[PDB]
């Protein structure tokens, strides 16, 4: 969950992989995402008006982005760590 | 460490496995820490609890585990009065001589 | 259980009550009675929707009128609640009765949300949805298969097969949850969304969001449908302004304005190509809009237009079309030369708040549009859109947002303000402006609801002040009133934490954030509060941004890897799919015993409408009060706003809005008065702000715990978890916190 | 460098160095001379 | 380029000084050095290659769109509407007949924009305004 920075140096045998640890957590949100009671449905709440053209939310109400705009990756250890609560609970939804 | 209470349930439900029909199957469990980490789910265990008629009363510690709470309401045909939670010294003392008695 | 309140007989779904139920029976029903508006607060945790449900469906089945009911909530996911309550009250009331009555209730939601169709079902966006349905359901896409039966177009068939039942014959009588809507109609194969749409007017109860009344882009269509001496209850409308505002607000940005200039150029290409090859679909579309015919006679009922009506329906004009605008080349010149004007209008170095008079001026002198051919651009534009029969839409979106925008600044003047900043982002490096038309009069959405409507029951768990909204919202109320809980036991907990273990103040300033000792204070709470809750643990920011730096540095400062000892961390995701997935975790993580906490927007989604009731509770962690950003300048025009046209102060409506959101953040931890849960509040500044808390809060917060730190808190909060799991006393609360049908007989004959 | 900005072109040189730059005493414990060290830092 | 003047060959980049100046006549990316260069010893004819339009010094102006079309068609429509200026006061409330003015005054800019029919349409709006 630590915020990746370019200065580390990593290591070269072991960083080959990241692309496809990102390939492992791109699959990992197929078996994970499924449709959910309506109850808890919040992708719903913001699809109930699709039509609504309001005033945009600022940059609190917004992920972090850098200079340029783009993301800053403070939102990627989030959704990893999600993942990694939804892994740990899914492993449950066993045989076992 | 941390505790498990899906596995002492499942060696619970083990010991207790052959054990006669007419000798009444009771677990009990002093349980201290507030969240617990299982290898799988724990419903499934409650439920073969609960096929088993496996009653378990829960001696809590610190505070109402819910997990500990719906384990003691399943496993006692809907009775929420088996998870008790102690106050001092004198209500833990009051506490463990209560489960002396049969259900 | 069965009862009499004066001649009305009420069948409550439940064998016991609850008093303030009792008393908020007793409100609504004088209220009713008198017929006015009213603003009623019952405490979060007692039955509120069960109480409102069983009332209203009384007073509509045993008064002759039988008047209709709208629950108007705030999300969807309450709507599906009180629909469930309401399938739970009917079932008790056929059990009763011994039959079940002729009722009709319904929830009414978006095509995207009732979409059986297995083509268009997993486009993420409605209003991609939405064009796909009606490209599928226009009646064109019919009428041109009816006549060539080999063209390529299909149709969708639970549209269908509507066509072969009657609108009565829809669904058997009763009341259909969205779960129990869309497996009846994907067993009968039909549309769920075309079901609802239509049964609008038999419906005896329809619940729908706030956007389906106030957003006129929507509640076009439902406000002719439903009855206008109908019973209105607007459940948890504490942030009815919000919704107000952002129906009659729109943002432009410069993106918008390029494929707004490409859409025109398109649009211009299409019309040349039509013109080509036929002008009679253009000629009679001409003389009919000659003979002043509008939209609504053009367009036929099962059909919608192209750009919605983005202002109210008693703002818009009645005569014809200029004639500016009437011939298509014409319009589409017009159209290109507003946009045109309104890049030049981008491209500006600093903010201008300017009138929409002002607009209107600067626009005629120097490009000589007028304002009523604005006021008809979103009407034209969708009856030439409709005439081009163009199979493609997407080119087209943004000119929906430049019609949008050119009526609601055409037609409104008074209340709004044109925002144009030359950063939408202070971060970003090179400049990217925006353009804000915002509302700054939130009752001028809701003003039309008070008019139609004479009875409008607002209610929410966490609305206070209760006479804060009729100075903001321009409406009477006959009688408004909080109750407060009576409980034999505390059974929350309430404490504001003003500083950290080490003495040190506590505080959510943005410009603060950065602050070790702040961040250090706040992860030892969290840590010691993970330590000592037994279920779950909901945490509230003031906003996301917030979140994501305390995180970032709570996982750099290894507070985060502590709190993984002892309970599963999950946090809200900008992206709502990965939100509800979160949610759905937390709820598994917390019903197991695993312990998990939930980091959500004070502000946010998980906010409004997700409840954390009995386990999913237990500890609300409130980090800071939810200011909002104070420098945004659409928040200060409205603080202006709201200064010179009711006498509000800025600081007072500020602190109002923040209390607010921490009140409804309070609110989702209790569910029955045997729930409980503590709320604690990590901020210096809370401990002023007692009386800005709702009435049931503030009674169950004790004046000692104004200014605790972190370590007497925590102590009092094991002791209160040590309290409350013990069983309770049952002759304790046999007559006083919980009434039976005795006690509620006993009370009845003691009150007369 | 510093001449660029005078007809408005961005220099992407920032200007250069030539514009504007900047006991042993005596000991009393003789019986432990070496058995102490040193400790010019904490 | 929407960046760059043709006739003199000069960036925006190392040389901020030009200017977006057009001419109603033929409207051209040129600079205000190439107008003052050109056409401050009498009128000529314009510097873009195949084009030869006679045009005055004093006639420039700078482009207030970034639309050449728009920006031609409102330059007609301010040449229009100086004389053609009945309003709904001129027609005594008739707005049936204000509507079908606004039609024939549109048609005559779209017409004038287009140069379907510029003689007609240029001698009857000369007509009008002799009035
Ligand atoms: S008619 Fe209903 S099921 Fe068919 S596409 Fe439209 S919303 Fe979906
Ligand atoms: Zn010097
Ligand atoms: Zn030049
Ligand atoms: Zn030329």
């Amino acid at each position: 969950g630590e915020k990746i920075m370019q200065n580390d140096r990593g290591d070269v045998i072991i960083d080959r992989y990241l692309t496809l640890d990102q390939e492992f957590d791109r699959k990992d949100d197929d078996m994970l995402l499924h449709p959910v009671k309506k109850i808890i449905d919040l992708d719903g709440n913001i699809q109930d008006d699709p039509v609504v053209r309001g005033n945009r939310p600022d940059f609190t109400m917004q992920p972090g982005v850098d200079i340029n705009g783009n993301s800053d990756g403070t939102v990627d250890i989030l959704k990893g760590m999600n993942r990694l609560s939804e892994k740990m609970i899914m492993a449950l939804k066993n045989e076992y | 460490g941390n505790p498990s209470l899906q596995n002492a349930l499942e060696m619970a439900r083990g010991l207790l496995l052959p054990v006669p029909a007419h000798c009444t199957r009771e677990v009990l469990i002093v349980f201290g820490s507030l969240s617990t980490t299982d290898p799988g789910d724990i419903h499934q265990t409650i439920d073969s609890l609960v096929s088993e008629k496996i009653r378990v009363k829960v001696l809590g510690l610190s505070a109402q585990v819910a997990i500990c709470k719906e384990l003691c309401k399943a496993t006692n045909y809907g009775d929420e009065s088996f998870y008790k939670i102690l106050l001092d010294e004198t209500h833990l003392k009051e506490l463990f001589n209560e489960a002396v008695t049969p259900l | 259980m069965k009862f009499y309140i004066d001649d009305l007989p009420v069948l409550f779904p439940y064998p016991k009550i609850y008093p303030e139920q009792y008393n908020y029976m007793c409100d609504i029903k004088k209220t009713l009675d008198v017929g006015g508006n009213s603003i009623l607060e019952m405490p979060s945790g007692t039955g509120k929707t069960v109480s409102l449900l069983s009332l209203t469906i009384a007073y509509q089945m045993h008064y002759p009128e039988h008047r209709k009911i709208i629950y108007c909530s705030r999300t969807m996911s309450e709507i599906e609640k009180a629909l469930v309550e309401l399938e739970n009250l009917m079932d008790y009331r056929t059990k009763e009765l011994g039959y079940q009555e002729d009722f009709r209730g319904l929830g009414l939601t978006s095509r995207k949300n009732l979409c059986l169709h297995p083509e268009v079902s997993k486009e993420r966006k409605g209003t991609v949805v939405d064009e796909k349905c009606r490209r599928m359901t226009n009646g064109q896409a019919k009428r041109k298969l009816e006549e060539d039966p080999e063209a390529n177009v299909e149709l969708c068939e639970y549209h269908e097969n509507l066509y072969n039942i009657e609108v009565e014959d829809y669904l058997p009588k009763g009341v259909f949850s969205f779960e129990k809507l869309l497996k009846y109609c994907e067993e009968k194969t039909l549309c769920p969304y075309f079901i609802v749409r239509r049964m609008i007017s038999l419906c005896n109860i329809i619940i729908y969001s706030y956007h389906y009344l106030l957003d006129p882009k929507i509640a076009e269509r439902v406000s002719n449908e439903v009855s206008k001496d109908s019973i209105v209850i607007f459940d948890e409308a504490h942030n009815i302004d919000n919704v107000c505002i952002e129906s009659l607000s729109l943002d432009l940005t410069t993106d918008a304005l390029r494929r707004a200039t490409r859409g025109a150029n398109a649009l211009d290409e299409r019309i040349s190509e039509v013109r080509k090859v036929d002008s009679q679909k253009l000629q009679d579309e001409y003389e009919k809009l000659v003979q002043g015919l509008h939209s609504a006679d053009i367009l036929t009922d099962q059909e919608e237009p192209f750009v919605e009506t983005p202002v109210l329906p008693q703002d818009l004009l009645t005569e014809a079309i200029p004639g500016n605008i009437r011939r298509a080349e014409h319009f589409v010149s017009f159209l290109k030369r507003l946009i045109e004007y309104l890049k030049t209008r981008m491209k500006v170095l600093h903010v201008i708040s300017e009138t929409p008079k002002s607009f209107l001026q600067h626009l005629k002198q120097l490009t000589f549009i007028e304002r009523k051919p604005l006021r008809f651009c979103s009407e034209r534009l969708s009856l030439l859109v409709r005439t081009l029969e163009v199979t493609e839409v997407e080119d087209f979106t943004a000119l929906k947002d430049i019609a949008t925008f050119a009526t609601l600044i055409s037609t409104y003047e008074e209340g709004f303000l044109l925002i144009i900043e030359p950063y939408e982002i202070e971060n970003a490096a090179v400049p990217n402006p925006i353009m804000r038309f915002t509302c700054l009069d939130a009752s001028i959405a809701i003003k039309p609801v008070f008019e139609r409507f004479s009875s409008v029951i607002i209610t929410s768990g966490t609305i206070s002040p209760l006479d804060m909204y009729p100075r903001m919202l321009n409406f009477k109320t006959v009688l408004q009133k909080s109750y407060a809980m009576t409980l034999a036991k505390k059974s929350f907990l309430p404490m504001i934490i003003t500083k950290g273990s080490d003495q040190v103040a506590i505080s959510s300033r943005f410009e603060i954030r950065n602050d070790p000792s702040i961040v250090r204070n706040y992860g030892s709470m969290l840590v010691e509060f993970a330590k000592i809750t037994p279920d779950g643990m909901v945490v509230f920011f003031p906003s996301y941004l917030y979140m994501e730096s305390i995180v970032s540095m709570w996982q750099t400062m290894g507070i985060l890897d502590e709190v993984w000892k002892h309970k599963l961390i999950l946090v809200e995701t900008p992206d709502a799919q990965e939100t509800s997935l979160a949610l759905e975790t937390y709820r598994k993580a917390c019903s197991n015993g695993r312990g998990a906490i939930l980091l959500s927007v004070a502000r946010g989604k998980v906010s409004e409408g997700i409840d954390f009731d009995h386990q999913y509770g237990r500890t609300v962690l409130m980090i800071g009060i939810p200011f909002q950003y104070t420098e945004s300048r659409i928040l200060k025009a409205r603080l202006e706003f709201m200064r010179e046209n009711y006498r509000i102060r800025e600081n007072d409506f500020l602190s109002f809005d923040a209390m607010r959101h921490a009140a409804q953040c309070l609110g989702r931890v209790l569910r029955g008065k045997d729930d409980y849960g503590v709320m604690v509040l990590a901020d210096r500044r809370f401990s002023r702000k007692r009386s800005q808390l709702p009435k049931w809060i503030a009674q169950g917060l004790s004046d000692a715990d104004l200014n605790l730190s972190t370590d007497m808190a925590i102590s009092n909060t094991k002791q209160f978890l040590r309290t409350m799991a013990q069983p309770t006393d049952p002759k304790d609360q046999e007559g006083v916190s919980v009434w039976s049908y005795e006690d509620l007989i006993k009370h009845q004959n003691s009150r007369k | 460098p510093r001449k660029l900005q005078d007809l408005g072109l961005k220099p992407a040189s920032v200007d250069p160095a030539t514009i504007k730059r900047q006991r042993k005493g005596k000991i009393t414990n003789t019986h432990m001379t070496g058995i102490l060290k040193d400790y010019s830092h904490r | 380029n929407k960046d760059m003047c043709p006739i003199c060959k000069t960036d925006r980049y190392l040389s901020p000084d030009v200017k977006f100046l057009v001419n109603p006549e033929c409207y051209h990316r040129i600079c205000e050095s190439c107008v003052d260069r050109i056409f401050s010893l009498g009128p000529a004819q314009c510097p873009y290659k195949g084009c030869d339009k006679i045009l005055r010094k004093n006639k420039f102006k700078t482009q207030i769109f970034d639309d050449v079309e728009v920006e031609k068609e409102v330059d007609i429509r301010k040449r229009v509407f100086n004389v053609f200026n009945k309003t709904i006061d001129d027609f005594n409330g008739d707005l049936v007949e204000y509507n079908k003015y606004l039609e024939e005054v549109e048609d005559i800019i779209y017409k004038l924009d287009h140069g379907i029919d510029v003689a007609k349409t240029e001698e009857k709006l000369r007509t009008y305004e002799e009035l």
